[PDB]
């Protein structure tokens, strides 16, 4: 999709969550959605609420978590 | 074009925290005959200078954010 | 103005120190280019196509 | 009701293009009612195959020229609008032509595809005055009906085409001249009955009986809207 | 949209956990809506043992079977899965706004049709399958329910032996033993409360 | 980019939005008028032929100018003062300035005519319509005095109509022409071959009695049919229409 | 009503007062957004003005009465 | 082949006998075709029954007259062309009317066979000024199609007729008028398209919609041999 | 009424005894209404053992779950009890019937209410009571029907041990044995198919 290929700062993320993302080598939103929730919760600084509001904003702009890709990355 | 532009800008400014919007107004001479500075934001808000630079940055995230960008996007082709 | 000042403070975009002065079709017109001619001074480089 | 239908009889091919159709038997008021009504359709809404594009080596625009040739590009193009070609299988073809030597350039010289009929080999195209000179082109033909000019295409077509493709207007409408005559179809008694005799003149490229069949077919297709749709 | 016009009219109460929504047999005089949270519908027997009817998530009008005939009762218990904000509707007003707008019984056509479809395979499975199939397909359907979380090899969910014993119509340690067999069959991971199924999607 | 909604919205705004027309030299106030727009696929204005005369205008290469009533008040003044309906008469004189010019009038004078010669003389009709069946079939002369029945009206009472019917020995084209007339006028007005004057005072009478609007409508019909039957009429000119009197050479 | 403005004049009596009153109403409607009385029928405010004035629903007196009453009641609401 | 077809949009109907039809949209070059051809078949080939001949007692030729009567013979004859008649079993009938008193002679007074419908039974025929005058007539109605005048009929007829039997221009085809109009209708990019607006106005005996339906029915019924 | 307006517009059809009305698995495109007669609902399993779910007489709606959800499959079997007659219309009309007057789906909502509550009594009775309990209670149940015939000491109904075995879900012959137990206790009489029940009224 045209929205697979965006950096996450178009979502206007937060500093703690941003540190969580850059800390975990998660580059593309296609790389985001291929990651699973429990693969996030165990990670540093990602407990209750990061998952809450990131779930909110992805509920806003029409996508969800944990989805599955194929032919990734086209780069 | 200038008018509809500027009104849209102020309508984006309304949605922020107070210090954010007022700082980002007077820091650029917006809405006044003034032209106020990072240093002078130090003088008025509180002497902290470059956290205002980081605040400017954070606001640019808060506002650029392509859910608000698209009233501004027509003005990209300016 | 403070506004566009803020806008390229957002996008970081900029101008050059140069303006456009191109030759264009005037509105309402369409047609077929078939020949071009160029004239240049004895003393300045002939721009390559010349 | 003392109705009676008209039934085809004969076709008299005076020539490839010039040919008439004696047609009978009609009641009163139907000779003209069918004459004009079919004239309009045979003239207006008949399809055919005609050139729409050409492309030539060594050329940018149709106003340019060529060594070893009399004709400007335009005169050749206009000598290609009026070409007579029939396709059977396809809805588009791209032919080619290649020639050298001093002489008149006609259609017999063309790279003919297997599934295409040229009606006249001697549709004159160009003339060659230099021995050494050489011509080579491609010819896109399509199929359609009516008048469809190039300028309406580029008006429609934003596709930034490659320079060289010299574009051409389309007159798909194949019929040229056409008439009818309301004579008196003989029945013994009902001698008010009429025969319609339709004089037809077109290019090649189009069968007459099939033409009439398409005309009447289209007509009935338009009449369903007055019999079925109320 | 539609939902705005209907929440414009409603009266609300906030529900704590651990308690009762519906009391079976009492006068059914109100329809409800799940404003937020989840719930577990169920029913008792003479002896008092519980046997779960289903769970329910967001997007549910609740307490509907009493809407319809004059002088009906509550045909089931409904118990707290979580704390839940819940709406309030009367039935004379139900006549009013079904009449001036027919889209709400279009919605209840949606929900009730789902409920007797899912119940159709509840009883349809209740006839034939074996306990393997009972709890297996049970946890498949709970893997379809959104209350489960995503595990990188499948779906995780948190539940005890007692309540699933109240799902499939058998005892708790029976499902414990066949569960551990199912672990040995390599179709789940299982630590106490937190159980996980793989093979989803 | 000239998208599709451009055109639909153009048609959306233009409706009920009049527009001014002007030809030089703007001698008198009828040289400038307010019409309604009609959109067409061309670069040339069309015009309502009857109002060429107030413009003294012909289609010999002439050019006209267009203005726009932006503000609402000018728009209403246009629809009410500069409108083509409000103005069918001069302030100099009260003559019809809607005088049918030169082609329509030929169609009339050809149609309403009383020959002797063609055919269909002296039968009887129940009204105009089966006459139309005849000529649209092509069975009668268009110009031939024949008996018919008609049904005129009259407002003898307090501006209240007073009906009647009768027979007339009158031509076919006149009967056909009676279809349009608005229920207040005699039949004598059409009972002649309708020279240009007869039509001028026709419209005069229609105005003076009925008020305005039928005189407009009537007139439009009179334009259309006049062209139409004129195209039917057959008309030309040729060297033998010009015939030399034999007795010129000898007077000389 | 659209193409001819006669019956409207037959109601009031003058072209000028007709266009002034009509323009006043359609400026209550073009900007003030107040509702019509005669149906809409997909027409710009000119026609609805001329109709409301044709059938006898709008007049300079009537406009004065309406604006008067709402103004005065507003003055009571202020105090 | 990229034909377009119309969609019958409206049938505006003033009375049972007066009718309007808008019809859009069409490719250019058909509105005049259809309008003309239908106008022809309508006005010259539609079947129907009508007054062919008359026979009255004490009545010899139209230039003569009856006493105690408002009309001459002719105005009556015009009051007979304007007649709504339907035969339902036959192709021919002969009605009778025997009237007395001061009754403005309606068609209602006529004695009707079972297979006859007069759609306008009020239709006036004559007037008996004094009551003492009384009439007996008989009216041939015949089934044909189109229009044919009694003048051309006597031109056609060599078989002897007497003085007393009369003849009228046959109005078989039930139309009184049709006319069509080619306007231009808009498709978004295409204003070169044309609609066909028709006014038909007939006698009784037919609803116009049905008449047109029969016309196009006939015409396709002529075309089936060349759709082949 | 008002049903006159409804069936004035419907498409009408008759069909004989034991014909297959609805096929489990076909698309959701048509509603049906029993105009005259009775019909029986059953289901089918991997094994092919048939299990009668319900049975309904004149004045009831059939084909109701698929009305809303675009493209559902038929969640059960329904076969003719007798030769019987039905009216039918498809779904695109019923949106026109709910948008104009929602009373029809009130009627459907009430019969569907009684439906789902007797389904609650069904799953409970199937759940807890012994074989004698639910066979006895379902015997009491079909004693209610209009199909049931009157007897001076109570009622009498015709049914085989098979089909009653298909509503309780056990073998016909063990139903024979418990039938003998109930004859021994002097509560029911029976010859072949004709059972006669005391205790009613
Ligand atoms: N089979 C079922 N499926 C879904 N919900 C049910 C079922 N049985 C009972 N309920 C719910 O439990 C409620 C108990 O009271 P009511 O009968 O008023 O309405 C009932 C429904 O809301
Ligand atoms: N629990 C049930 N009780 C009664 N009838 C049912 C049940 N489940 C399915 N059916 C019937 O089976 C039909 C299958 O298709 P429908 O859902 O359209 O309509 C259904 C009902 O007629
Ligand atoms: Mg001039």
């Amino acid at each position: 999709d045209p929205i697979l290929l965006r950096p996450v700062d178009d979502l206007e993320l937060t500093v703690r969550s941003a540190n969580c993302l850059k800390a975990e080598a998660i580059h593309y939103i296609g790389d985001l959605v291929q990651r699973t929730e429990v693969e996030l919760l165990k990670t540093p600084n990602l407990g209750k609420k990061s998952l809450t509001e990131i779930k909110d904003v992805l509920a806003s702009r029409g996508l969800s978590l944990g989805m599955r890709l194929e032919n990734w990355p086209p780069a | 074009t200038t008018e509809s532009l500027r009104a849209a800008t102020h309508d984006v400014l309304a949605g922020l925290t107070a210090r954010e919007a007022k700082v980002l107004r007077m820091r650029f001479g917006i809405d006044m005959n003034t032209d106020y500075t990072l240093e002078e934001v130090g003088k008025q808000f509180d002497v902290t200078r470059e956290r205002i630079r980081q605040i400017e940055a954070k606001a640019l995230r808060k506002l650029r954010h392509p859910s608000r960008s698209e009233v501004l996007r027509s003005f990209l082709d300016d | 103005t403070p506004e566009e000042k803020l806008l390229r403070a957002i996008f970081g975009e900029k101008a050059s120190d140069v303006k456009d002065s191109s030759l264009r079709v005037p509105n309402g017109v369409s047609g077929t280019v078939i020949d071009v001619q160029v004239f240049t001074r004895d003393g300045v480089e002939k721009d390559k196509r010349a | 009701t003392e109705f009676l239908k008209p039934r085809l009889v004969d076709i008299e091919q005076v020539s490839s293009t010039h040919a008439k159709v004696t047609l009978e038997p009609l009641e009163r008021g139907f000779g003209h009612t069918l004459g004009n009504a079919l004239r309009r359709i045979l003239l207006s809404s008949m399809p055919g195959c005609a050139v729409t594009e050409v492309e030539i080596d060594g050329v940018l625009h149709e106003y340019s020229t060529k060594e070893g040739v009399q004709e400007d590009i335009l005169e050749i193009l206009l000598n290609l609008k009026g070409l007579a070609v029939r396709v059977q299988g396809k809805d588009e073809v791209i032919l080619t032509l290649n020639k050298s030597g001093i002489g008149p350039v006609t259609a017999a010289d063309i790279t003919h595809d297997g599934d295409v009929e040229i009606v006249k080999p001697q549709h004159v195209i160009c003339h060659l005055t230099d021995e050494n000179a050489s011509i080579s082109m491609r010819i896109k033909v399509q199929r359609g009906r009516g008048y469809v000019p190039a300028s309406t295409r580029i008006h429609s077509e934003e596709d930034e085409r490659p320079i060289g493709r010299l574009l051409v207007d389309a007159c798909y409408s194949p019929v040229e001249r056409i008439a009818y005559n309301v004579e008196a179809a003989r029945v013994e008694q009902r001698t008010d009955l009429d025969k319609l005799v339709i004089e037809m003149e077109t290019n090649g490229t189009i069968d007459p009986e099939e033409a009439i069949r398409r005309a009447a077919t289209i007509l009935a297709e338009q009449l369903e809207a007055f019999v079925d749709l109320r | 949209p539609t939902l705005e016009w209907f929440l414009s009219h409603c009266h609300i109460h906030k529900y704590p956990s651990k308690s009762t929504l519906i009391h079976q047999g009492e006068k059914a005089e109100t329809l409800y809506y799940i404003v937020k949270g989840s719930v577990a519908v169920l029913i008792k027997d003479e002896e008092g043992k519980e046997m779960i009817l289903s769970y329910l998530n967001q997007g549910d009008f609740i307490g509907e079977l009493g809407l319809f005939e004059e002088g009906q009762e509550r045909s089931a218990w409904v118990r707290a899965k979580t704390a839940c904000e819940v709406a309030e509707i009367s039935y004379k007003k139900f006549r009013q706004l079904i009449q001036v707008n027919p889209d709400i019984l279009m919605r209840l056509s949606a929900q009730m049709a789902r409920r007797l479809q899912v119940t159709s395979e509840k009883v349809g499975n209740l006839a034939f399958l074996d306990v393997t199939g009972r709890i297996a397909q049970t946890l498949l359907n709970l893997a379809k329910q959104p209350d489960a979380m995503t595990h990188p090899d499948g779906m995780q969910i948190k539940i005890t032996r007692q309540e699933i014993g109240q799902i499939v119509g058998c005892s708790r340690e029976t499902v414990g033993r066949i569960l551990k067999m199912l672990e040995d069959q390599n179709l789940i991971s299982a630590h106490g409360k937190t159980i996980v199924v793989y093979g989803t999607r | 980019r000239e998208e599709a909604v451009v055109w639909d919205i153009l048609d959306e705004v233009i409706r009920e939005h009049p527009v001014l027309l002007n030809r030089a030299p703007t001698l008198h106030r009828l040289g400038i008028q307010a019409f309604e727009p009609v959109l067409i696929e061309g670069k040339a204005i069309q015009l309502h032929p009857l109002v060429c005369a107030a413009y003294n205008a012909d289609f010999d290469g002439d050019q006209m100018a267009v203005h726009v009533p932006l503000t609402l008040e000018a728009q209403l003044e246009a629809r009410a003062l500069m409108m083509s309906t409000n103005n069918i008469l001069s302030p100099a004189n009260g003559e019809p300035i809607i005088v049918p010019s030169q082609d329509v009038v030929l169609g009339l004078y050809y149609m309403t005519r009383d020959c002797v010669n063609a055919k269909g003389e002296g039968m009887v009709l129940t009204g105009p319509k089966e006459a139309e069946r005849l000529y649209r079939s092509g069975l009668a002369s268009l110009h031939a005095r024949v008996k018919v029945r008609i049904t005129e009206y009259e407002k003898d009472a307090n501006g209240e109509l007073v009906a009647k019917t009768s027979l007339k020995d009158t031509t076919v084209g006149r009967a056909i022409l009676w279809m349009i007339v608005p229920k207040g006028l005699p039949y004598s007005i059409v009972n002649q071959a309708l020279g240009k004057k007869a039509i001028s005072k026709m419209l005069n009478t229609c105005y003076r009695i009925l008020g305005l609007k039928p005189t407009v409508i009537f007139a439009d019909q009179i334009m259309y049919t006049g062209f139409a039957y004129a195209a039917r009429s057959g008309a030309s000119v040729g060297i033998d229409d010009m015939v030399i009197p034999e007795k010129k050479h000898e007077i000389i | 009503a659209r193409v001819t403005v006669q019956d409207a004049v037959e109601k009031i009596g003058n072209r000028f007062d007709l266009v002034l009153v009509a323009a006043r109403r359609a400026r209550q409607m073009q900007v003030g957004g107040k509702d019509p009385l005669v149906p809409e029928e997909n027409d710009k405010t000119t026609v609805i003005a001329l109709r409301e004035i044709e059938e006898g629903l709008i007049n300079n007196q009537i406009l004065d009465v309406r604006e008067r009453q709402e103004q005065q009641e507003q003055e009571a609401a202020e105090l």
